Formats: C-alpha cells, structure tokens, sequence
DNA sequence: ATCGATGTATATATCTGACACGTGCCTGGAGACTAGGGAGTAATCCCCTTGGCGGTTAAAACGCGGGGGACAGCGCGTACGTGCGTTTAAGCGGTGCTAGAGCTGTCTACGACCAATTGAGCGGCCTCGGCACCGGGATTCTG
DNA sequence: CAGAATCCCGGTGCCGAGGCCGCTCAATTGGTCGTAGACAGCTCTAGCACCGCTTAAACGCACGTACGCGCTGTCCCCCGCGTTTTAACCGCCAAGGGGATTACTCCCTAGTCTCCAGGCACGTGTCAGATATATACATCGAT
C-alpha cells in the first residue's frame, strides 16, 4: 500500500500552483483515487506496447505513444 | 507578539509556486507507486529512469488542470473552498 | 456505375439472429456507415503499430494488439476468442 | 556533370527539401508525390519556426538573460492568441503556469 | 546508428532572427518535437483530401487546402503567400 | 374553469418531446439562414435538399447537448432556472 | 439580415424542453442565437473549402459530413 | 495619529562545467536518361435544380391575472490555518554486479504479380401485406 | 373527486419490402521467385542493490477566527390561457445549368546508376551561469 506516499503537503502545493486558496480536509482521498485511476489507464497502454515489441524494458517512447493516443501529446522527452 | 492573519501566507505561497518550475511530488514514493501498479499486469518489469519522470510530469499537469477547473466551478457556487462534489461535477461536465 | 455495400451480409446475419424480424432502409444505411467507421479505426492503428517496429507487413498479431488497444476489456476478451477460433479453423482447412 | 547545388539554395530556404521529399515517399501517404509539395511545406515549416524563435527571443531580453530555456517558450506560447489556438492541447515539460489570480480571491 | 534531428536548421534560423542569443538543449528538444508534430498533421490531411477525390498524387493544391484547414486564419495568409513565392522562384530559376 | 398548476404542463411536454423523434426547427427559416451565411464566402452557391437537413440535425443535437449540460450547472447553485452565466461556464469548462 | 430572427422563441423552448429544463429565464435566447451562429459559420467554412477544392458549384451532403468529421463529431445516416 | 519587523529583492564576490568550433569521415542527396499512364481537355445527355402560383389552418403573436421562485439579510459554531516542537527517512555519494538490449551474419517462407474463367452480386420491375390514419371508448391522474 | 388528458382497439386502406430474371466484372485457382522476417552468437551499458552520514521535510499538537450554512422577508416577473394574424405547407407546372460520361493525347513521374560533400561523432576550453554574502524597504500589522 504505497498510495500513502503522496503526502498531504504535496497535495497542498499542487493546489497552490493551481490558485486554490482554501482546501477542505476531504479532498485528499478523492485526489488519491483520481490519480490512481489516471495512472492505470496509461500504464496498461505502456505495458501493451512493451509486450508487442517483445521487450522487457519499458521505454520513454512507449509512454509518449500512450499519452498521444488519449490526446495528451507530451513534448520534451524525444 | 506578532502573527500574520489567516490566508496571507497562502497568497504568498500562490505567488511563490506560480513563479517556480520545480516538481512538487517526492521522487521515491512516486517511483514505488509506479512499481506497485505495473506488477498487476506483468512481473519483472523494468523502468527507465526517465519514464517515471514522464509519468510524474503528466500526472502533475493533469492534477493542476483539474484543480484549475475545480476552482472555477467552486467560485461559481459562491464558495472559495473546493470540495469533492466540485471535482465530480468538473469531471462530469468534462465527460470523464 | 455500380455501388457496393454490405447490406446483403447484414441481412443474412439478421436472418440468423431473428428470422421473423425485418429491417428498414434507414437502419441499413446506419449499419453501412458503422462498418466503414470501425474498419478505418482498426486499419489505422494497425498501420501505426507497423511503422514503430520497422516491419513492412501487417500480420494477425498487429490486428490482435490493435483490437486490444481500441475495444474495452470484455468486448476485446470475446472478440479475440472469436478471431482466434476463426483463424484456427481457416488455417486448418 | 555540372557542379551540383542544393535545392534549398535555389528556393532560398534553410530547411532540407531533399529530406522532406524522402519522408513523404516513405510515409505511404500516396503512390506519387509532385515536385511542388515539398518546397511549399518546407517554406511553411521555416516560417512557423522563425515566428516561435522570434517571440521567445523577445521574451528572453525581458529577463536580462542570454540563453533560451523552456520557461520562455511557455510564456511565449500562452501569451499569443494565434499560437495558443494551434497549441491548446500540447503539454510542455518544466513550463509551469502563467501567473493569474481571480479578483474574488484578492484581499478586500 | 546515425540519428536524425533538426537542431542544426533551428540554429541557422535562430542566428538570422537574433544573432546575439543562444538556446539551451532543453528548449532545443521541444523545438525538435514540435516540427515533427506539424509535419505529421499536414501530411495526414493532404493524404485524406487526395484519396476522397480519387487521385494518385499529392500536389501544391492539396498542401494549400490542408494549410487553409489546419492553420488559423491569420497564419494561413502569410504562409500561403511565402509558399507561392518560393514555388514561383523555384519554377523560374 | 380547470387550470393546471405551474410546471405540470412543462413536465408533460418534456415527456412528450423526449418520447417523440421529429425535428423541432422550421425548415424554411433555417434554409434561408444557411443560404445567407454562405453568401459571405462565395456567391451563387447551390445546396442539395438533404444538406439542409443534415445541418439542422447537427444543430439540434449540439444545442440539446449544451442544454443538458447547463441544467447540471443550474442545479449545483441550488437554482432551477438556467441563466446565461451557466452557459458561459459550461462553454468555458468544455474549452470552447 | 433579419433571418436570424427566424429561430423563433417557441423553437428554443421546445429544444430546452427536450433537455429537461423546467424553467427558463427570458435572456437565454440571444445567447443561444449567438452560440449557434459561430458553429454554423465554422462548419460552413470547411464545407465551402471542400467544395471549392473540387471546382464544383453545388455543395453536397458529403462535404458537410466531412466538416463535422473533422470537428470531432460523426454523423450516421447520410452517407460515408 | 503612525512606526516598524520579515521577507523578498538585489548587489558584490567566487568557482564550475555546458555550449560551440574543430577534424575526420561515410552514405544520403542531386545529376543524367528513360518509359508509361494519370491527368487535362472537349462534347454530350438529361436530371434534378431554381422559380412560380393556388389556398387553408398550423403556428405564432400579443395581452394578461398572478403566485413562486429568486436574492439580500442576520445569527452562529466548529472546521481549517499559522506556528512550535520532535524525529523521520528523504537526500546524496560511492562500489559493484550482471540482465538484457542492440548488431552481424546466414538463410528460406511468405507474399505480390499474371493468365484465365464464371457466378455473386448489381440493376429494374412486379406485387401484396404492415403500417397509417381514422373514430369511438374506458381509463388515469391531477387541482 | 370531478373531470380533462391519456391509451387502446376495430376498421379502411395504401406503397414499401420482398421476390425475380438478366448479365457482367470482381474474385478465385493455379503459377512463379525476390526479399523480408527468423534465429543464434556476442558486446557492453545501466538498472538494481547496499553501504553510510546527514538532515530537509515530515508528523504531530495548540488554539482562534473565519467561513459555510438555516431561516427569513417579500416582491416582481415567467407561467398558463384566450383571440387574432400569417406564411408555411402541399401540390402542380417550366425549363435548363450543371453533373457524369467517352474519347483523345501528352507530359510528368518512378526507376536505375553515379559520386561527393553535407552533416554526423569524438575532442575541448573558457566564460555564462549559480551559490554565498549583506542590506533596502514594503506591507501588513500593531499602537
């Protein structure tokens, strides 16, 4: 159970970058669930591309393609 | 004594973190979380050092965008405090 | 000129699922559009998957992977079994 | 065998017309590719690159810097109404957000 | 082995717009991926237009129509103007 | 005389139009509007009888979807009547 | 021209009724008309662009289908 | 009626190590010649496109009697913020191992391209039965 | 709980789906052989693990003031119903611009073969940058 590794201070800092002035005490568990759901959909795709190539090492390109298919093209990692 | 009024430090934090560009989540706890989720699909997986960073950047950009939207739908209700229903409403209108 | 369509095949399947039921021209037009839509999505993804590996030929493995990527879990679970059975029977013939 | 000279020089372009032509033929977009397609596409790409670099370079001087970094590109894109429309969905690493606070949040 | 990127051409253009400024490797990586993105969009749209008209070749007419579709109203006017200038100079060279 | 209370007829209409399927905008006014807007780009254009129907169907679907989204935003503020700020919010969140 | 007035108030009411709206404020109509005009303009510009590429003078249903297809919404029943 | 303490900003001092010019070299790009079929062009047929007039109520308009939904206001209680204190494991520097990704070489199974045939499918016409419009009734559900 | 709005059934009645023959041109069987996809054998990089000291950050606790919320007043404006107005609406009639085609015919391209110079690595050095110091003064607060 490593979901507890996303500590409360990090959540506050992220809300601060977004301009949030005051945060209710229940936002943390919802944010944890949202992050877990977002990660699962990307990881499943990355693993799918990795397996098709018969490689055992996950590569940056696999994540780049996985994000592009959902429309979240990421610039910077080649 | 001397003490700042509630919320002024928050505004100073907003002006600070909107100016900086570093990553805000701890690298090692996030790496362990990525390691834990991938294990359900395949065993003995390896991750390049840059892959976890790419995932972290994407997750932080997603949370930032979701919080930006949640703030708008929070002010709209004449509140300032964001709450779970604001996230659920934003996600519903966004179609997710 | 002569215009091709999938209408006769859709009708044969309908007659197998419900022999007593019929279909209007509007439904035939919708099905005729839906088939081309899904065809283009799968062929497109199979093409992208081919270039990333420098392969010059598309094979059933590319189709299986594209199907698993495009369709949701249970639909993919059944469709992969259908395709596997079909390919097995075809190769055995 | 006359002395060869590059097509990019004849058109007056910096981008490589030969490489763009090769990439079109190897992409299977069509079985035949006309002579004018690559010269036009190269000219368009050169224009868009020059506009981005010009705006980033102007943004750099405002910070007394002499070297371009990702933060200046992000500030250049999110500040232009045309570039922002073409790049509304692209995410840039290390870019951060633009400074903005809703007037309702500022002190009374 | 030998890799391929546009960093050289971006540098040549940079020295023409601002001859006194330099660019970091982090900005260069973003500029290199941006070009590959726009290249893929234009070639994709041009191929679709060519297929609908049932034509075997891609010409400047296809590029122009795609450019008018993908790029906003103001960028298109300038881009098309210099594209036609380039083609005119090449054909007249 | 017999008179229905406010809203009873609205619900009856909602049920009627949700169960029905015909188009709701008049064909001729829309046809004239389509020919009018096209006049700014090119003169003497011609239109097929089905193209006007396709445009009408697309417009009715788009507007119905926007009104469905706007209703959630209206209930969120504890109101029932939809208002322009709700439309503006829906469009902003959708990224229009 | 005045043709924008051709989308009368009752048509807007029936459309809002289909979406389940029970009560509608009197100012929604002008916003709806403005919202509709920009969509039509956007779709027609692409349609006319496709028509012009083909050198045709009549605009066909296929051009509208492709315009909607590019904007990210697909229409079933008219062709394609 | 007003004064100042914390923090951000800024300025001067210092060394680190990324950006830029160089040489060597290798294989992508441009020069020269050829064959063919995609494309450009004119003529034709004819349909489905634009334009008009008849006339009847569907649909829209303008009034209006009025009640229910909207906001602006007061009272308040406990949820969240700022700050101090303790300690945790996040951070970093270094040595080692080897899993496993990427390149060289041989090789033969699979596919695209040709000759020839013919029935699955496309087209126009016939026809007969499921939906459609009507009318009369009991019922549901509401103010 | 009287009674207006609704569903439902029996009847008359009509053109859409379902069936058919003509016949062609898309698909199939059989044939060939060029290069791509398959493997093993091997190089050497970097992902994984542990050692250790230090501490940036975290967990935790106190308390106080600021926000979210419930009830309230009351009014002004969308609703539900009535009478008058109009252009949509079906339908019948003209007639011709444009769309779809055959046929000709030519020039723009893909292919083979040559060869060199553009740009892709390994080598580096110096000066653009960040870190470490003190201090000015603005704001938010207290007096």
């Amino acid at each position: 159970d490593n979901i507890q590794g996303i500590t409360k201070p990090a959540i506050r800092r992220l809300a601060r970058r977004g301009g949030v002035k005051r945060i209710s005490g229940l936002i943390y568990e919802e944010t944890r669930g949202v992050l877990k759901v977002f990660l699962e959909n990307v990881i499943r795709d990355a693993v799918t591309y990795t397996e098709h190539a018969k490689r055992k090492t996950v590569t940056a390109m696999d994540v780049v393609y996985a994000l592009k298919r959902q429309g979240r093209t990421l610039y910077g990692f080649g | 004594p001397h003490r700042y009024r509630p919320g002024t430090v928050a505004l100073r934090e907003i002006r600070r973190y909107q100016k900086s560009t570093e990553l805000l989540i701890r690298k090692l706890p996030f790496q362990r979380l990525v390691r834990e989720i991938a294990q359900d699909f395949k065993t003995d997986l390896r991750f390049q050092s840059s892959a976890v960073m790419a995932l972290q950047e994407a997750c932080e950009a997603y949370l930032v965008g979701l919080f930006e939207d949640t703030n708008l739908c929070a002010i709209h209700a004449k509140r300032v405090t964001i709450m779970p229903k604001d996230i659920q409403l934003a996600r519903r209108i966004r179609g997710e | 000129s002569r215009k091709e369509s999938y209408s006769i095949y859709v009708y044969k399947v309908l007659k197998q699922v419900h022999p007593d039921t019929g279909i209007s021209s509007k439904a035939m037009g919708i099905m005729n559009s839906f088939v081309n839509d899904i065809f283009e999505r799968i062929a497109g993804e199979a093409s992208r998957l081919a270039h990333y590996n420098k392969r010059s030929t598309i094979t059933s493995r590319e189709i299986q992977t594209a199907v698993r990527l495009l369709l949701p879990g249970e639909l993919a679970k059944h469709a992969v079994s259908e395709g596997t059975k079909a390919v097995t029977k075809y190769t055995s013939a | 065998r006359a002395k060869a000279k590059s097509r990019s020089s004849r058109a007056g372009l910096q981008f490589p017309v030969g490489r763009v032509h090769r990439l079109l033929r190897k992409g299977h977009y069509a079985e035949r590719v006309g002579a004018g397609a690559p010269v036009y596409l190269a000219a368009v790409l050169e224009y868009l690159t020059a506009e981005i670099l010009e705006l980033a370079g102007n943004a750099a001087r405002d910070n007394k810097k002499t070297r371009i970094i990702p933060r200046h590109l992000q500030l250049a894109i999110r500040n232009d109404e045309e570039l922002n429309k073409l790049l509304g969905g692209v995410t840039i690493a290390q870019g951060g957000v633009l400074p903005n606070i809703q007037a309702v949040l500022l002190p009374k």
